[PDB]
């Protein structure tokens, strides 16, 4: 069958429940800022300045 | 919820006496010192280093 092992992540503390096997682990960032699309102007340059 | 794991220990709270029965100053020191004795003994049994 299985193998007994060690389970880093799930939080076998007094009195709080373990049913998640991921509760230690921390989350990161990523790398990348998602910014606005930019925008132009067609009028600059038809008319008198 | 009063252990971090089952199997370590947990705090203690220790009781002195009435308030209006120690009226003179050194007759509180003998209860303080004659509690503090179950103190240094209920710590030691947890492994706390000295």
């Amino acid at each position: 069958a299985n193998v007994p092992g060690q389970k880093v992540g799930t939080d076998q503390g007094k009195g709080k429940s373990g049913s998640d096997a991921l509760a230690l682990f921390l989350k990161v960032f990523a790398g990348e800022v998602l910014t606005a699309f930019t925008r132009r102007s067609v009028t600059a340059d038809k008319h008198i300045v | 919820s009063n252990e971090n794991i089952a199997g370590l220990g947990t705090a203690s709270v220790l009781e002195v006496g009435k308030k209006a029965d120690l009226n003179t100053p050194a007759k509180l020191g003998e209860a303080i010192i004659g509690q503090l004795t179950i103190a240094r003994a209920k710590l030691t049994s947890n492994y706390v280093p000295a």
